[PDB]
């Protein structure tokens, strides 16, 4: 709409094939170029030995 | 400020000063070829010019377009030679023509020239005495029956290069083999068509996943083996 | 918490009702070569707009398993990310005499996921107002001759059908393999109370094995469910790369 | 140099599975659906729950309830989307409901 962008900084998640990987120099808050992204079912139990399902 | 000695800026500034000789090296040590050096005067007893202990041997050579600017394009010598008796003809066959070998000017007053290119002798004789610039060759511009034509360029040059360098890929990797980010000493496997070889000369990476396996090396692969299925 | 490597973990809130949870892992990545890593840390990964610590050192969100890898040539790959599975489905009840064991003995395995469950968990009364069961079973790895228990779970829940659940163990030893599921609640002995357990499967994983040498990946793996159906949008406040600077 | 022609169509070796992966992103079938006809609410009612499998990029869900007629055929009761991993279906006639 208006808002202007420069050629140093990046905060949204681009897409990351053929698109260099990028470089950063110092501090900044990044976007990033997204490797893998996978949504399933997580596994219970976080380490250990105890494990309750509910309570 | 150039890095240049007391006795030639002693020369420079007298009304009548000696002739400043211009010396020429060609180095195509790293594109496979010799050191070639050149000048476009012999001596008074008619022998190639002794500088430095070295003979530049005598041959028709003059450049120009040299200058120290910033502002606009990098500049670009031009560096015309004979090519008579098919000399430069010779090398432009066998060294790809010479693109990518190193050309080194040298500015040297004639008073501090070697003792051995006088009758009487120099006691002024400084071998210290130069101003150096080096340069690139980019292209042998012409080259017909008369005499050669080439472009310089300065080392740095950043005319085809980009920033930054390294691209995302699947199915692909974009290391050099056996270089250090590809990490791989190994023994022969495989040449770049996964076909399995003991041969030390047929054993390239076909930079695919499955040459990667080959070498048991697939930790090191330079892909990204998930970008495929989300760029769709 | 490092340079290089880092762990994150910000714990998950208990459930109450049972109840599947979604997961979402994401591995990106950042810069190149060696860099110096987050600003503060877990204070540094912002998920959506927030940072999953809040600044006085409260967690924000819950389910945060950020596992930072820096750009340095010689690295591990992320653990906990899959790139395979294979299962196989043995879906037999599990009794206190008899317990199972399949010998899995394998060749390229790296994590094992068991899938157990309970067939119905009612405890019928009279008349009505049925109640929870409160079942405990356990997993045990072979471990050369001592059946160590890998994992000790208890369920309690109503439910009336079938309920499974999930559980990855990993450092396998290697594989002349002999995993066991065994139950430690007695029996149904009255019809009113259905604590009935069951082994649906087991699932071999090979996990992730390239460490990709000179990237700064992140990978988040947060539970999804807090968030709505919009998408995550990570970003993250990291330092820089790591320079050659004069001495 | 025409000896250029026979060095350009020598392409490299391709990994293979040129189906596409044999996948296409395309989700796997839900796991473990399971539906709870409960009554201890007073009136009957239908819980049923599921679990995602691994997809790509993230997940919805399209549930179609239909019941069996009295010919054999199919009368389509009702449809949804959803994101959460449970539903539930309320003041449902008499019938062999599919899911
Ligand atoms: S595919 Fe593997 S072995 Fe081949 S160049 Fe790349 S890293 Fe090296």
């Amino acid at each position: 709409n208006g808002k202007q962008n420069t050629y140093f900084s990046s905060l949204d998640n681009m897409v990351a094939q053929g698109n260099v990987l990028p470089v950063l120099y110092g501090e900044m808050r990044v976007g990033s170029r997204v490797v893998s992204q996978e949504i399933s079912t997580a596994d219970e139990g976080d380490g250990g030995q105890v494990v309750v399902i509910g309570r | 400020m150039q890095d240049i000695r007391q006795e030639t800026l002693n020369e420079c500034t007298r009304a009548e000063q000696s002739a400043s000789v211009v010396l020429w090296e060609i180095d195509l040590t790293e594109v496979g070829g010799e050191r070639y050096f050149f000048c476009n005067e012999q001596n008074e007893k008619g022998e190639p010019v002794t500088w430095q202990g070295r003979q530049y041997q005598p041959y028709p050579i003059q450049g120009s377009g040299f200058e120290l600017n910033g502002k606009g394009t990098s500049t670009r010598p031009t560096l015309t030679v004979s090519n008579l008796y098919g000399m430069v003809t010779g090398m432009a066959e066998d060294m790809q023509s010479l693109v990518g070998g190193t050309v080194v000017r040298r500015k040297v007053y004639a008073r501090f020239l070697d003792a051995v290119n006088f009758v009487n002798g120099n006691s002024y004789a400084d071998p210290e005495q130069e101003v150096i610039s080096r340069w690139r060759i980019e292209q042998c511009s012409e080259l017909s029956a008369v005499s050669a034509s080439f472009v310089l360029s300065t080392p740095t040059e950043t005319d085809g290069a980009v920033f930054p360098g390294r691209i995302m890929l699947a199915n692909t990797c974009t290391w050099t083999y056996r270089g250090d980010e590809c990490g791989y000493s190994g023994p022969a496997v495989a040449d770049e068509y996964d076909q399995p070889t003991s041969d030390i000369t047929k054993d390239k990476c076909s930079k695919c996943l499955s040459g990667c396996k080959f070498r048991n090396n697939v930790g090191n692969f330079g892909g990204f083996l998930s970008i495929n299925k989300l760029s769709q | 918490m490092g340079k290089g490597s880092s762990k994150g973990h910000t714990p998950r809130e208990a459930k109450d009702n049972l109840k599947s949870t979604q997961l979402l892992s994401v591995i990106d990545a950042i810069s190149e070569g060696p860099i110096e890593g987050p600003v503060d840390g877990l204070k540094s990964v912002l998920l959506n707009s927030t940072p999953v610590l809040d600044t006085e050192g409260n967690t924000n969100i819950s389910g945060v398993t950020v596992v930072f890898r820096a750009g340095e040539q010689e690295q591990t790959p992320p653990e906990g990310f899959e790139s395979s599975g294979s299962e196989t489905v043995l879906g037999t009840e599990v009794k206190y005499d008899t317990p199972i064991t399949r010998t899995i003995t394998s060749a390229n395995i790296d994590r094992l996921r068991f899938t157990f469950g309970v067939q119905a968990l009612v405890e019928t009364t009279s008349k009505g107002d049925r109640n929870p069961s409160e079942v405990r079973l356990l997993v045990q790895i072979q471990r050369n001759g001592g059946w160590v228990t890998e994992k000790d779970i208890t369920i309690k829940g109503k439910t009336t059908s079938q309920y499974l659940a999930s559980v990855v163990m990993g450092n396998l030893p290697p594989r002349p393999f002999n995993i066991r599921m065994r139950r430690m609640t007695p029996d149904s002995t009255t019809d009113q109370l259905q604590n009935k357990t069951l082994w649906s499967s087991y699932t071999e994983i090979i996990d992730v094995k390239q460490c990709y040498p000179n990237t700064a990946l992140v990978g988040v793996q947060v539970d999804s469910e807090q968030f709505g159906s919009q998408q995550v949008s990570r970003n993250y406040h990291l330092r820089g790369r790591i320079l050659q600077v004069p001495s | 140099v025409p000896e250029k022609e026979a060095i350009v169509d020598n392409g490299a070796h391709f990994d293979g599975e040129q189906s596409g992966t044999v996948n296409g992103v395309t989700p796997p079938a839900v796991q473990h659906l399971t539906a709870e006809v409960t009554a201890d609410s007073g009136e009957y009612q239908v819980l049923a729950r599921w679990d995602t499998p691994k997809v790509v990029k993230g997940v919805s869900f399209l549930l179609r309830l239909t019941v069996t007629a009295d010919d054999g055929s199919e009368r389509l009761v009702s449809t949804a989307r959803t994101t959460e991993t449970t539903y539930r279906f309320t003041q449902l006639a008499l019938g062999n409901y599919r899911l």
